[PDB]
RNA sequence: CCAUAGGUUAAUGAGGCGAACCGGGGGAACUGAAACAUCUAAGUACCCCGAGGAAAAGAAAUCAACCGAGAUUCCCCCAG
RNA sequence: UUUUGUAUAAUGGGUCAGCGACUUAUAUUCUGUAGCAAGGUUAACCGAAUAGGGGAGCCGAAGGGAAACCGAGUCUUAACU
RNA sequence: AGGACCGAACCGACUAAUGUUGAAAAAUUAGCGGAUGACUUGUGGCUGGGGGUGAAAGGCCAAUCAAACCGGGAGAUAGCU
RNA sequence: GUAACGGGGCUAAACCAUGCACCGAAGCUGCGGCAGCGACGCUUAUGCGUUGUUGGGUAGGGGAGCGUUCUGUAAGCCUG
RNA sequence: GUUUAUUAAAAACACAGCACUGUGCAAACACGAAAGUGGACGUAUACGGUGUGACGCCUGCCCGGUGCCGGAAGGUUAAUU
RNA sequence: AAUUCCUUGUCGGGUAAGUUCCGACCUGCACGAAUGGCGUAAUGAUGGCCAGGCUGUCUCCACCCGAGACUCAGUGAAAUUGAACUCGCUGUGAAGAUGCAGUGUACCCGCGGCAAGACGGAAAGACCCCGUGAACCUUUACUAUAGCUUGACACUGAACAU
RNA sequence: CUUUAAUGUUUGAUGUUCUAACGUUGACCCGUAAUCCGGGUUGCGGACAGUGUCUGGUGGGUAGUUUGACUGGGGCGGUCUCCUCCUAAAGAGUAACGGAGGAGCACGAAGGUUGGCUAAUCCUGGUCGGACAUCAGGAGGUUAGUGCAAUGGCAUAAGCCAGCUUGACUGCGAGCGUGACGGCGCGAGCAGGUGCGAAAGCAGGUCAUAGUGAUCCGGUGGUUCUGAAUGGAAGGGCCAUC
């Protein structure tokens, strides 16, 4: 950072923000995973069981990342909008 | 010996999804009276770290 | 009891007579009218003259005064 | 200098204010002029010239 | 005056040594901050006191999160 | 050796032989390369000891936004051409 | 009688020559000042380091003093050669 | 110390001009040789016979290598 | 008389003398976290500090600044309440 | 003037000749009354100037006695030193040349002398800048702080008037 | 309940008195053949001194440090940021302790718009008309003027005047220009909403280029974005802003 006696970039220029306490127990579940809950029903911790997303996980989603397999039931979980459609269109359930 | 972040660098920066960084512009704090407003509305939005700047402040940031 | 000066502003033509710009471009900084708008060119509020329109910039004088107009045609 | 700062008070409840400049001296009474409120989405009324 | 000091004698022990961890009592500046006084170096070097096969901590007025994990010294994550 | 420049009357070596100056540790990043690959590797720790066990955890597939959140979107703005 | 007088031993150090890899890390040779006094000396003892002792020159504190000597932080820092 | 043609000497061996020769360089060329990259002639883990070119060099950057000392293949292999 | 031992012996430091000023004694000061010693087994005709330097003739003018002595009514004024 | 810049001030005094000295004047660049003023007999290895003595200090050096130099024997060092087949002059060039250029001069090696040169030896310039260097000193620099001082509660209480 | 006295208590102040902690480097006794020391008695003092905690003052006594750079050595003197011209060699830039000047403000209209308007100075004539206040005539043609330094602009005026007013609007942003950087600047058009006009239209500040202050720490005010068990809260965030 050292840039000569001139003020750095990161003194140049300013902060900004601040950690809201929540990304360290929030996780995202992407469709190439889901397949693998050796159990076929998707939980809140089903997935925590499995090794996918953390221990101290407290809230996932499951956004469309693409390839939809066996049938699933997605219960404690949001779904975008996107999702449902391909979690269904391969038969699934969604539930809150 | 784990490397040590220089702190000030991690509160102004944050990493995109490409590699560049993003940052907020300067100026923004006070005196703001006397600068039009059209400036400010530019300046609100945030910026990227230029390629020029970006030979150090990644020497800052290992673990961004 | 001297010493000082300006810093210089980089003004002069920035695209000349014959060269395709886009609209929005600047072509010339200036401080008077030395050259002024013509058909399809815009006047900013430092007299900064800018493109209208997609084309090829193009000086010609006209008028009673033989003033200098900066126009685009559209190519 | 010589000039004071001030802030223009929405005369619509809403939190938006203006700031400008004024010869405290020369011109002694409170500025009146209306202004775009970007939170009730017209040109209302704005107060203050201190 | 009683009394306590004070005195006398036996037996018993303590006295000092030598690396290192430990526990605690004392405690710098150079340096770094490309000046330097907050901060850093460091609770580090040094002082002393003491001590075991180790010491010191130790058994929830500790955490958790409305589900529960349960003394406490230590190895890797968490995590720069 | 140093300089803009040195027979330079600028510096160093009297001669010899031996000694005598870019290392060690962990990170993190590029490259060459190996294995493996939408998955890649485990750390301690157990030990029949470099074998084998151990995925806690860390890197990646998805990031936008301070955050709420939303998600192939998203942030802007009341909404954006 | 006197910090009187001339003046050896004693003490001290104004002048000059030598000596400067000296005979000697201040001395010798020719003169010098003081020599019963605030004298001179033996033997011991006491002051300890931002401290001493000084009839005061920053003088003396073991041939070292604008901060003595040994070992320690320590390979301090060295943007300099 | 000649000491204001590098010297001796020069009336051209000075100067102007027009010519025509001749010396003169690590340049050009000639002959032999090496490397880099470039392509063909052709096939091939190519190499060339070729063949265009290119090869002064501080700092500095790239690349290929020689040898020392120690371990293994090495009870192998040398060696009175 | 004294001095920079080890280039400065002097016009320098000291001296008796003179002045100012602190000091009632468990003094003031000075050494030392403190005990306790010096001062002094002295007691203001005595002790400390500071300035000046025998003897002679003498030491004027300024209290605004500055530094000290005295002042206590009013202004500002900390902890605490 | 131990103060005086101008200044060798001016004037007298001494001398053949006197930027010093002595005397004076006052124009005190810029004396002063205990950071004492003026003057003082005595004392002083103290500073300045002069005079009778004395002279090798000198004019200007001559001659002599001894110690080393010098010759033999015995013993035997030193700093320095890229390498030496280590010359003059002129010019040249990191601008002052034994090494270049031109040119002149010179048989090869000692021992005794001098010291002009080797930008000689010795000392990583003591002047001088620079380093965001260092160390003791200063004060109405900063900032803290010992000692001194102000108080407040505590050690620390009992009566009475107001 | 409105108001006050008494007393008891409580504690606040001012003085006087006492004695028991608290001092005694007053005398005597004892441990005892002891200038220490302790205990004991007694006199002297006494809620004081003295000491610890905190607090205002003092404090080179002693400590740590700072004490700018540039510069035709340094010091002295001057400079340090911005703007305009210039050297600058006809695009941009260009240097020195080169040559001349300026800025650290002003404006609620000295801003937008609609309509509409034209200077400087010679000659002649004219009340008090004086070289030059003012009316008139022509000559004259931006030398005037621009809130101020220079430069380039200016008549469609950017200059001068007015009625109406607030576009000095909030959101944005094609495309560029200039920057090592941070940044700095130009902008047709878009939504909203606006002013003025009959309208086409023109307005997102002042003819333009000076009018300056990053980061931090903190301060307002709105914002349900966060809220360390939960509900609020605090602090954190963003926008506005000092
Ligand atoms: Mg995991
Ligand atoms: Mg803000
Ligand atoms: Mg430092
Ligand atoms: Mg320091
Ligand atoms: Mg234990
Ligand atoms: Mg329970
Ligand atoms: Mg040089
Ligand atoms: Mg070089
Ligand atoms: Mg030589
Ligand atoms: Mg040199
Ligand atoms: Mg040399
Ligand atoms: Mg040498
Ligand atoms: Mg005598
Ligand atoms: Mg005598
Ligand atoms: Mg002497
Ligand atoms: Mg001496
Ligand atoms: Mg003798
Ligand atoms: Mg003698
Ligand atoms: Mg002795
Ligand atoms: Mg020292
Ligand atoms: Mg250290
Ligand atoms: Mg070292
Ligand atoms: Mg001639
Ligand atoms: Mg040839
Ligand atoms: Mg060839
Ligand atoms: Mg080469
Ligand atoms: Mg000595
Ligand atoms: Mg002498
Ligand atoms: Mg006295
Ligand atoms: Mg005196
Ligand atoms: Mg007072
Ligand atoms: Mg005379
Ligand atoms: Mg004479
Ligand atoms: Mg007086
Ligand atoms: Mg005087
Ligand atoms: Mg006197
Ligand atoms: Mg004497
Ligand atoms: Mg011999
Ligand atoms: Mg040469
Ligand atoms: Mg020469
Ligand atoms: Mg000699
Ligand atoms: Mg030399
Ligand atoms: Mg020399
Ligand atoms: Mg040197
Ligand atoms: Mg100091
Ligand atoms: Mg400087
Ligand atoms: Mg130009
Ligand atoms: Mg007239
Ligand atoms: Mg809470
Ligand atoms: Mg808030």
């Amino acid at each position: 950072g050292f840039e000569g006696g001139q003020m750095p970039l990161y003194r140049r220029l300013p902060k900004f923000g601040f950690t809201s306490r929540k990304a360290a127990i929030t996780a995202e579940i992407r469709l190439s995973d889901l397949a693998k809950v050796e159990g076929g029903v998707v939980d809140l911790n089903t997935l925590k069981a499995a090794n996918i997303i953390g221990i101290q996980i407290e809230f996932a989603k499951v956004i469309l990342a693409g390839e939809v397999t066996t049938p699933v039931t997605v219960r404690g979980l949001r779904v975008t909008k996107g999702a449902r459609a391909a979690i269904e269109a391969a038969g699934g359930k969604i539930e809150e | 010996p784990k490397i040590k972040t220089v702190r000030g660098a991690a509160k102004r920066f944050k990493k995109t999804g490409k590699g560049g960084f993003k940052h907020k512009h300067a100026n923004l704090r006070h005196i703001l009276t006397k600068k039009a407003t059209k400036r400010k509305r530019h300046l609100r939005p945030k910026a990227m770290v230029s390629k020029g700047d970006l030979g150090l402040v990644i020497a800052c940031l290992p673990y961004a | 009891r001297n010493g000082r000066d300006s810093e210089a502003k980089r003004l002069g033509v920035k695209r000349f007579g014959g060269e395709s710009v886009l609209a929005g471009s600047i072509i010339v900084r200036q401080r008077g009218t030395k050259f002024h708008a013509g058909a399809n060119v815009g006047c900013g509020r430092d007299h900064t003259l800018f493109a209208k329109a997609d084309g090829k910039v193009k000086f010609e004088v006209k008028g009673p005064k033989n003033r200098k107009f900066i126009s685009i045609e559209a190519e | 200098g010589i000039r004071e700062k001030i802030k223009l008070v929405s005369s619509a409840g809403t939190g938006h204010f203006y700031t400008t400049t004024k010869n405290k001296r020369t011109k002694p009474e409170k500025l009146e002029l209306k202004k775009f409120d970007p939170v009730v989405r017209q040109h209302v009324i704005y107060k203050e010239a201190k």
